[PDB]
RNA sequence: GCUUGAGUCUCGUAGAGGGGGGUAGAAUUCCAGGUGUAGCGGUGAAAUGCGUAGAGAUCUGGAGGAAUACCGGUGGCGAAGGCGGCCCCCUGGACGAAGACUGACGCUCAGGUGCGAAAGCGUGGGGAGCAAACAGGAUUAGAUACCCUGGUAGUCCACGCC
RNA sequence: AGGACCGAACCGACUAAUGUCGAAAAAUUAGCGGAUGACUUGUGGCUGGGGGUGAAAGGCCAAUCAAACCGGGAGAUAGCU
RNA sequence: GCUCGCCGGAAGACCAAGGGUUCCUGUCCAACGUUAAUCGGGGCAGGGUGAGUCGACCCCUAAGGCGAGGCCGAAAGGCGUAGUCGAUGGGAAACAGGUUAAUAUUCCUGUACUUGGUGUUACUGCGAAGGGGGGACGGAGAAGGCUAUGUUGGCCGGGCGACGGUUGUCCCGGUUUAAGCGUGUAGGCUGGUUUUCCAGGCAAAUCCGGAAAAUCAAGGCUGAGGCGUGAUGACGAGGCACUACGGUGCUGAAGCAACAAAUGCCCUGCUUCCAGGAAAAGCCUCUAAGCAUCAGGUAACAUCAAAUCGUACCCCAAACCGACACAGGUGGUCAGGUAGAGAAUACCAAGGCGCUUGAGAGAACUCGGGUGAAGGAACUAGGCAAAAUGGUGCCGUAACUUCGGGAGAAGGCACGCUGAUAUGUAGGUGAGGUCCCUCGCGGAUGGAGCUGAAAUCAGUCGAAGAUACCAGCUGGCUGCAACUGUUUAUUAAAAACACAGCACUGUGCAAACACGAAAGUGGACGUAUACGGUGUGACGCCUGCCCGGUGCCGGAAGGUUAAU
RNA sequence: AAUUCCUUGUCGGGUAAGUUCCGACCUGCACGAAUGGCGUAAUGAUGGCCAGGCUGUCUCCACCCGAGACUCAGUGAAAU
RNA sequence: CUUUAAUGUUUGAUGUUCUAACGUUGACCCGUAAUCCGGGUUGCGGACAGUGUCUGGUGGGUAGUUUGACUGGGGCGGUC
RNA sequence: CGCGGGGUGGAGCAGCCUGGUAGCUCGUCGGGCUCAUAACCCGAAGGUCGUCGGUUCAAAUCCGGCCCCCGCAACCA
């Protein structure tokens, strides 16, 4: 449930963790597994190209399926697990004819209910499903761009995209930002909102909490020299200039919607 | 105090040693430029 | 021991009683498009505001959140607060009918516990209209009031507190 | 359970004295802080000069940093000594 | 050689890193050693490093490097696939004793083990760069069973003692044994076996995964240590024996029990929590293209091979790094006795050293300390420095508070030795005997021996019993910052930075942003409860007015407006 | 006030004596609500003040024990 | 000459549709046991996007430099 | 020492900038309305445009002296 815990040390006064008793208590799947060692944010030439990035937990990754390939063939949850690579619940659920595979974990799905991949599902929490075939104004995820990639839309804890129109071979989402988009009707779209939804209640208490997650300590750009930030500077805190980021490009309001090659889509920009 | 020498033959030899300046170009006229001078010592060697 | 106290059981009655989950229609707002044009809105009057970048008006489509016109009645239910579009699920009390049964098992009740409009507060969402604070325009001797144009919190929902 | 408490190894370096051509081109002595953690450490790699790294001091990048070192422009130039 | 003193979780003993003969022996003293020097890490000469089991090489991967083609880029060159390299990782196998001036898990003796080749005999289907299982794993915590090791006693050998006692509850020394094999325990894990079918595992499949039946309830896997064996062997105190007087030859008693107990092992366990905890090969196994009088595989036996390299010595230091024979720095393992909670500390065992200038004098002055009458911060920029407090158990403990604290608050009492309760208690451990048995490393039962807190009372000793080393100074008011933490290595450790939390804003994924002429990557194999920038910096109560100036967002009608 | 120039501002408390300190008056040279305002338990090798305790810090030093200084013998620099 | 109407003709700015350029960090197959890549089918976009050349704007993210002299020292003021 | 702006009925502001025409609110005198005051409604008077001189048809205006006032001046070792 979400509980906080009784105050030791001035950092576990502040510490509400989200326990959810039916996870697995025990080791995961083993052929569905793979290194995931990071590399702290630096590339090929490999300097810092992205901040914050560095340390955290040695972890590895399991290659959770999107894609749901396959069809026709019902499936039995059998284990909740909390996956260190995501921020959603995933869900070991044995397809039938011999073989397991992980899922998104839904809301209204106990590890032990039956699910089943295709065309001829009803509307049930866990089944995929093309929109086209689905009562537009419903509430799914995952849902794919191109017509066999995955789905790369509302994929986190407690979220969701509802359905507004689907005329003919488009199907018009409001996505979880609002954000009023067309995609090819033919896609796949899984039904049910996404699991951990106390995701967002979780507050981390100590500085370790942030830190073992990777995430290093942001530096501040008054706190910088001159010649470091384009603000640096200033004998007693004078900041006295327009907030920018370490590049130039004046923050705080400055969209960058540059593409064009799929600018066309939207119906609506988050306004 | 910690003095800067910390010696590791193999560590010398991964990016001091002969082939790792017979790896590129530019590597390639330091010994011409050595051999050139003639060093007895061509390159931090065996 | 007895029964006129009280309580229970059999069959039915009316109801905005409560909680949870769906759903409908009208209207308001916004957005997009077509027709079309100098006013629109407002008040005691006017002005701020909106408008020739083309509003308002009008037709069509879509998305929304909230309250449920008429029925509605000094009508009904509940301990009180309070509660009304419809449908389903679970559920509380009251009342009538002809009998049986237990046999004073009762009345109230400091302390204590629970419930408890609105406003307010914390966490996470939602956010049409309305509208503290606030701003502008007027009234005025002054108007940080009454009036008008906008408008944040809040108002709504789930879990706690007061 | 604890970025929990006291305190050795380990790591760090707050105070004082000694030292300053020292034992030492920042150490020793007596007291100190942390010490299951954002901890420390060995080995092996990757990021590089107007760039790298930075729990951000313009510190650190081989006793050298408000722009390393080595060689070449180059016997730069100097109204100065 | 006999005393003295020092370290003794090290200044001891072994390795890796790194050095490179500094190791051992003989000889020599000009040069090196901060002094002398027949001495030595110095000169000259000779000698020494013996491996199937150690490490590496080798097999296979990780971060990452390189990279046939390929994409891209003035050129150079950059990234990257297949592959191929790369440990700090995983993967076969040996220990004890003796010996040398110097090396030995390497030589010798004794006793074992591992992976392949060839051949023989008897059976039998084998077979991949392909599939599956295994390899294969986190932090912390608690408990049980043992071991390393130690103490006491028994036993054996020797002594009975240079100043009083000491044949006795006396003193001292020894009381050691591996790898492997067999047994398969304490403990942990898991329900086995049989039949049939299958859109599953890029193809196949008897292997795995799954779905139904059957039968029975155990089978299996794993596993420190003990016990036999290894071993009527070795070693072994002390004698016996010859000295170049350095040491060698020979012989050889006891060799067990009990208690305590590791951070070592079982444990690459078990419980629990969250931040969710390598890869590949070896190994076992199933089949594809196929090959079957074959070739190969399984088992037993005989025999052969195990190549190349390192192996000296130092290894918390006069041999590494610091110009030096430099009060500094350098990772890992082993690690006893008494006291003690402890790897703190003090004194010692093993073992190694007294630091490569000494001998006198005992002034001023300088440094490290001891003690101090009366006073006790009057000192000084300032209680800086010294001094003092300092342990365990128990008693008791405020303002305030986020109800966890504050707190070990403050402040106090008893602490030694001896006897008794009790010829040493509670507790712990536990043989013999007895009974039973699905007979073994068994279960109850039984209680000797051994070991051993603490509490009460009585008595006594000194001024003082946590008597040494060791080991908090405390309380009150208040500013700032939340706190832990980090930073100017080498004059500033803080109020600076970070911090969890909050807010604004950018971002629909070939995402923003960033490195990069480009490709390609990070972001992220994440996707709005998500990622990036900025600002502030827990929690509590709140965060008002201003859109004039600048920046930004939206709207574009009109004015103006480049190239064309 | 980490801010207050004038200033050691004014009043009260602490001391025999208080340019510092604590609590208040507002006359804010020149605080101010995320370059966040005001409180704040806990924490601190943090700044300031005070008290208890304790002592050579001081009145005022006195003695003693070691290492140098002094002498002798060997070796033998240095800045300038 | 102005206002204007049908047509021919000449180019341009918008709206929609289409597929062949092009894009494709969509699916699948083969080269090939290979998430690079190339080609082949097919789907979704679509003359957009993207790139080269010219060009206006913005632009301390970046680079090269200037920022006077006299002066009873300089700065400030003043002057030339 | 200097630089910038202003000086307008009893109070304070317009007009100046870009030359021919001097305005607004309060106030003063007064009335009405109320029983009274203020307020309110309404009309009129009230400005040498600080001062002198110059220039052009006309000077508040364009300019030059004198006086008054507000901010900054009384540093860097």
């Amino acid at each position: 449930a979400v509980v906080k815990c009784k105050p030791t040390s001035p950092g576990r006064r502040h510490v509400v963790k989200v326990v959810n008793p039916e996870l697995h208590k025990g080791k995961p799947f083993a052929p569905l597994l793979e290194k995931n060692s990071k590399s702290g944010g630096r590339n090929n030439n490999g300097r810092i190209t992205t901040r914050h990035i560095g340390g955290g937990h040695k972890q590895a990754y399991r290659i959770v399926d999107f894609k749901r390939n396959k069809d026709g063939i019902p499936a039995v949850v059998e284990r909740l697990e909390y996956d260190p690579n995501r921020s959603a619940n995933i869900a070991l659920v044995l397809y039938k004819d011999g073989e397991r595979r992980y899922i998104l974990a839904p809301k209204g799905l106990k590890a032990g209910d039956q699910i089943q991949s295709g065309v001829d599902a009803a509307i049930k929490p866990g089944n995929t499903l093309p929109m086209r075939n689905i009562p537009v104004g419903s509430t799914v995820h995952n849902v794919e761009m191109k017509p066999g990639k995955g789905g790369q839309l509302a994929r986190s804890a407690g979220t969701y995209v509802q359905i507004v129109a689907r005329d003919g071979a488009y199907v018009t989402l409001r996505l979880r930002s609002g954000e009023m988009r067309k995609v090819e009707a033919d896609c796949r779209a899984t039904l049910g909102e996404v699991g951990n939804a106390e995701h967002m209640l979780r507050v981390l208490g100590k500085a370790g909490a942030a830190r073992w997650r990777g995430v290093r300590p942001t530096v501040r750009g008054t706190a910088m020299n001159p010649v470091d930030h384009p603000h640096g500077g200033g004998e007693g805190r004078n900041f006295g200039k327009h907030p920018v980021t370490p590049w130039g490009v004046q923050t705080k309001g400055k969209k960058t919607r540059s593409n064009k090659r799929t600018d066309k889509f939207i119906v609506r920009r988050r306004s | 105090m910690k003095r800067t020498f910390q010696p590791s033959v193999l560590k010398r030899n991964r990016s001091h040693g002969f082939r790792a300046r017979m790896a590129t170009k530019n590597g390639r006229q330091v010994l011409a430029r050595r051999r050139a001078k003639g060093r007895a010592r061509l390159t931090v060697s065996k």
